[PDB]
RNA sequence: AGGGGAUCGAAGAUGAUCAGAUACCGUCGUAGUCUUAACCAUAAACUAUGCCGACUAGGGAUCGGGUGGUGUUUUUUUAAUGACCCACUCGGCACCUUACGAGAAAUCAAAGUCUUUGGGUUCUGGGGGGAGUAUGGUCGCAAGGCUGAAACUUAAAGGAAUUG
């Protein structure tokens, strides 16, 4: 039983099932598709440099309530205009 | 100033029975807890967990506490109690009493050739309590216990030194994790072994031997 | 909404999409 | 309703259990009996107890109660149980065919008959 | 379960069932020990003498305790021709 | 879950069975379903039997009957109280009271 | 091993056959096929009285050898077994539980009915199935006057008698009492019969 | 259809011993079944098996004695080398001292201790304890 | 496409209720409902339970077949026959009790013989939405079928049972 094959010669079938279900996996699909290059805001790199275009105070989500004080920046190497939250208190007073 | 209430209690108070070895041996029912109060001095406890359960009533919200507490001396006997009570203190107290009622023997073994007072389990063992399968693998000397903190403290109370502990299912529920480990430690003597293959003369029930110290007053 | 009526909605939407895509040569 | 409670009912069953021959069938006599032979803190509650006692006494004289028994009832039941008639020949044993085959294969004498 | 110097360990030895020879647990509160009488000549079952049997909870619950008792009693001579080996 | 092991009403090996129509609401309910009852009445109920016998020719001839087989949807069955919602443990009972 | 004085004794065989104990029920319950001897036509099954008496003497040898012979407990919930158990109890120790059982009477050490026996005897296992279960919980043998279509679960030694006649039930109780007394008891000379009549262990109308 | 007569024999035996039977009628038989039972018998896990010889394939009646916890088959019959015998033992036997892995070597059907001694290996068959 | 078109009846028309009522209720009625010749190819197409094989637990019914009975009723004198009864048997659709086991539980003699994991084999699933969507393919007269993503967003969604 157990639904899979168990014959001594079914390595091909086992291998191919594994290869077909790794796509139903999540993180493996992203790795092989290569979203970190073809689509992601960064080029898959760990950091990225930008030019501060504008400063957006955006309201948080419920049930909280606050302004979050981020900056709408544009990446230098790609050209995707993203939004970067700013860390601890006043750092928006620091970023022009 | 405890007084015995049952036949077995009469015997253990009259000191004619002095070993839970013999109690388990004859699979006698431990109805009082004072008997092992006598029969396992130095028996230390450990309150594994306290958690609130709630019932949703007409107007209010009836909260009571379920306390899970393990007990053991340190050498080959453990018991586990669960209790539900309106207050945490009474909960722990009655949990200790129920644990002492449910003390159970564990069979320690070797991971290889026998040398100096078995350290580990006798065989791989498994216990399942509602979707939590705790499995215990023997281990060589000096490997210690490798398990979750709760099962590790429980097996440490049991006295097994070296155990490999697989696990499966939603272990996050400590009640069921400890219940599973308890069924595993029971299945320890559950298993039959080429050592135990031999024959015995089937001992003769201290109830039946001392029946006269066992009648009423 | 009910899965059956949602299916019928997406059916009519698919029909309209096909129609405009066919009008677009 | 006039549905008397466990206090009076248990008290009445017990007093009839331990004072059956002294108790009587009259309400006033039973009442005074309770007065002298009970420590009860109300004339009203005593009257309720005594009334249920007379009622139970009537149904006890008419028949047995499922609830309570006395020394007298215990004695008469002892003897009624001890009665024994002559045990269960009419000649040979009764109708038996395959059980007769049983007794032949088992090896008895057993004067019996056919069926 | 002895140790290096041939010395015994394993704090106690369990009693094994007499129907299937399976270990009778400590928590098997269904496990039962029948003690029949050794009868000397002319009735008068001498007190203090037991032909001991140990029946397990599994056998008793599955309901073959009477079968196993009949077989064991005949095997130890307690009965004469109540249990047949070939059903 | 599965409120009933017989899946509501008994098929167990057909696959399809022709449906009948309820008698109150006329709803096409399968025939294995459709609470079925037998109405065996007299035409001339004892509210009027003696009247008829008093006023009738053919002395003591007979009294005929009306036989009807009623099929009921489950909705109208419960509504007209031919059947009632039972306890979870007495659902398994099949015998007719 | 049991000496040749302990055979069926055609007199007791007459008693059994006259009380009509050899009759069973129409359903066999294969766990009792050994005890069945033959199938009577017109749908009746004939219990083997030989095995009946042998199992009775075995059960008597079990009911003896209890050092404090009162700690035997004898249960009966039928009507046809109540006077039987009362008289059996009166003779041996055998604390009787007649009528209803008040369950939790072997566990629950604080009840007033809390017996803690080392053996039980049940007249009808199907209707005393609560006492059977309690004995299961607290580790106790069973000696039961079972019928053929009687549940053999959690029952130790069984005596197939009738469970459908007054005479069968009472007379099996009577013979068991006699045999347990004769095992040591005080009834010397097994070859001499017993004075007490089975009418004692019969239930009047009343 | 019947694919692994040995697997079915061992499964019948396991079921009978779990039920608490004393003997079991296996069908059909085979040389590998006879040899497997012989290994078991040598180590003490079963009693006596009587091979009823009808003309077709034979049947076996195996009088047990308890003391056999679980017998099973490993299918397919993987090729175990002498270095991987240990991995198999450690993966499907309870403790390092009892219980036997049963290989099918070119020296006959044997246990894993006999296998380590004669220093041969081959197709794994099953296991007993 | 052709025939036939009684009944019921999508659409539609109208009457009432309603705050409204493009609906429920009421009268009418088109396609349809039926058949022949061709298409489609999906359904809660359900036993939400793949097919083959082996073993494990009792019980009573019942359908088809088969064996046995110095059994019951039947012709006209009792054989044959038929049907019924009893015991068993093979294959079925199911059913009653237990939990021996399994399960998260509801519950299951198969959803058992699974941590003491391996009888053979096919297909499918990998948190919820977007989504059975877009697109490309292929089949179809068409409706549509099969195949089938992503960008993005989210900490839940869900199953079984308990107390309200
Ligand atoms: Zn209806």
């Amino acid at each position: 039983g157990k639904g899979k094959p168990r014959g001594l010669n079914s390595a091909r079938k086992l291998r191919v099932h594994r290869r077909n279900n790794r796509w139903a996996e999540n993180n493996y699909k992203k790795r092989l598709l290569g979203t970190a290059f073809k689509s992601s805001p960064f080029g898959g790199s760990s950091h990225a440099k930008g030019i501060v275009l504008e400063k957006l105070g955006i309201e948080s989500k419920q049930p909280n309530s606050a302004i979050r004080k981020c900056v709408r920046v544009q990446l230098i190497k790609n050209g995707k205009k993203v939004t970067a939250f700013v860390p601890n208190d006043g750092c928006l007073n620091f970023v022009d | 100033g405890w007084v015995p209430v049952t036949k077995l209690g009469r015997l253990v108070k009259a000191g004619k029975i002095t070993t839970i070895e013999e109690i388990f041996l004859h699979s006698l029912p431990v109805k009082e807890f004072q008997i092992i109060d006598t029969l396992l001095p130095g028996l230390q406890d450990e309150v594994m967990n306290i958690k609130p359960v709630q019932k949703q009533t007409r107007a209010g919200q009836r909260t009571r506490f379920k306390a899970v507490v393990v007990v053991g001396d340190s050498n080959g006997h453990v018991g586990l109690g669960i209790k539900t009570a309106k207050e945490v203190a009474g909960a722990i107290r009655a949990g200790i009493i129920i644990a002492k009622l449910s003390v159970i023997p564990i069979r320690r073994g070797y991971w290889g050739t026998n040398l100096g007072q078995p350290h580990s389990l006798a065989t791989k063992t498994t216990g399942k309590c509602g979707s939590v399968t705790v499995r215990l693998i023997p281990a060589p000397r000096g490997s210690g216990i490798v398990a979750s903190p709760a099962v590790k403290k429980l097996l440490q109370l049991a006295g097994v030194e070296d155990v490999y502990t697989q696990s499966n299912g939603k272990t996050r529920t400590l009640e069921n994790t400890l219940k599973a480990a308890f069924v595993a430690i029971g299945n320890t003597y559950g298993f039959l072994t080429p050592n135990l293959w031999a024959e015995q003369p089937l001992p003769v029930s201290p109830l039946d031997i001392y029946s006269d110290e066992a009648s009423a007053q | 909404m009910r899965a059956k009526w949602r299916k019928k909605r997406t059916r009519r939407l698919k029909r309209k999409r096909r129609k405009v895509r066919a009008r677009s040569k | 309703g006039r549905v008397r409670t466990k206090t009076v009912k248990r008290a009445s069953k017990a007093l009839i259990e331990r004072y059956y021959p002294k108790l009587t069938l009259d309400f006033q006599t039973n009442k005074r009996l309770c007065d002298e032979i009970a420590t009860i803190q109300s004339k009203r509650l005593r009257n309720k107890i005594a009334g249920y006692t007379t009622h139970l006494m009537k149904r006890i004289q008419k028949g047995p109660v499922r609830g309570i028994s006395f020394k007298l009832q215990e004695e008469e039941r002892e003897r009624k149980d001890q009665y024994v008639p002559e045990v269960s020949s009419n000649g040979v044993l009764n109708v038996d065919n395959q059980t007769s085959d049983l007794v032949k294969s088992l090896g008895l004498k057993l004067p019996l008959s056919v069926i | 379960m002895e140790n290096d110097k041939g010395q015994l360990v394993e704090l106690y030895v369990p009693r094994k069932c007499s129907a299937t020879n399976r270990i009778i647990k400590a928590d098997d509160h269904a496990s039962v020990q029948i003690n029949v009488a050794k009868v000397d000549e002319e009735g008068r079952a001498i007190p203090g003498e037991y032909v001991t049997y140990a029946l397990s909870g599994y056998v008793r619950s599955r309901g073959e305790s009477d079968d196993s008792l009949n077989r064991l009693a005949q095997n130890d001579g307690l009965l004469k021709n109540v249990w047949s080996y070939s059903r | 879950p599965k409120k009933r092991a017989s899946n509501g009403r008994n098929k167990k090996g057909r696959g399809h069975v022709k449906p009948v129509r309820c008698v109150n609401c006329s709803k096409s309910i399968p025939k294995d379903k459709a609470i079925k009852r037998m109405a065996i009445r007299n035409i001339v109920e004892a509210a009027a039997v003696r009247d008829l016998s008093e006023a009738s020719v053919y002395p003591e001839y007979a009294l005929p009957k009306t036989y009807n087989k009623l099929h009921y949807c489950v909705s109208c069955a419960i509504h007209a109280r031919i059947v009632r919602v039972r306890s979870r443990e007495d659902r398994k009972n099949r015998a007719p009271p | 091993s049991l000496p040749a004085t302990f055979d069926l004794t055609p007199e007791d065989a007459q008693l059994l056959l006259a009380a009509n104990t050899h009759l069973g029920a129409r359903n066999v319950q294969v766990h009792q096929e050994p005890y069945v001897f033959n199938a009577r036509p017109d749908g009746v099954h004939v219990i083997n009285v030989g095995k009946t008496w042998e199992k009775l003497v075995l059960a008597a040898r079990i009911i003896a050898a209890i050092p404090n012979p009162e700690d035997v407990v004898a249960i009966s919930s039928r009507t046809f077994g109540q006077r039987a158990v009362l008289k059996f109890a009166a003779h041996t120790g055998a604390t009787p539980i007649a009528g209803r059982f008040t369950p939790g009477s072997f566990t629950n050490y604080i009840t007033r009915s809390f017996k803690e026996p080392r053996l039980v005897i049940v007249t009808d296992p199907r209707s005393d199935a609560q006492a059977i279960k309690e004995a299961s919980y607290v580790n106790i043998p069973v000696i039961a006057l079972t019928d053929l279509d009687s549940p053999s679960e959690f029952v130790d030694v069984a005596i197939p008698c009738n469970n459908r006649g007054k005479h069968s039930i009472g007379l099996i109780w009577y013979l068991l009492a006699r045999e347990v007394l004769r095992l040591r008891g005080a009834l010397v000379d097994r070859t001499q019969p017993w004075s007490i009549m089975p009418d004692l262990y019969f239930y009047r109308d009343p | 259809t019947r694919s692994s007569v040995l697997a079915d024999a061992l499964n019948a035996i396991n079921n009978a011993e779990k039920t608490g039977k004393r003997q079991v009628l296996i069908r059909p038989s085979s040389k590998v079944i006879i040899k497997f039972l012989q290994v078991m018998q040598k180590h003490g896990y079963i009693g006596e098996f009587e091979y009823i010889d009808d003309h077709r394939s034979g049947k076996i009646v195996v009088q047990l004695n308890g003391r056999l916890n679980k017998c099973g088959v490993i299918s397919p019959r993987f090729n175990v080398k002498i270095g991987d015998i240990e991995k198999w033992t450690a993966n499907l036997l309870p403790a390092r001292q009892f219980g036997y892995v049963i290989l099918t070597t070119s020296a006959g059907i044997m246990d894993h201790e006999e296998a380590r001694r004669k220093h041969v290996s081959g197709k794994i068959l099953g296991f007993v304890y």
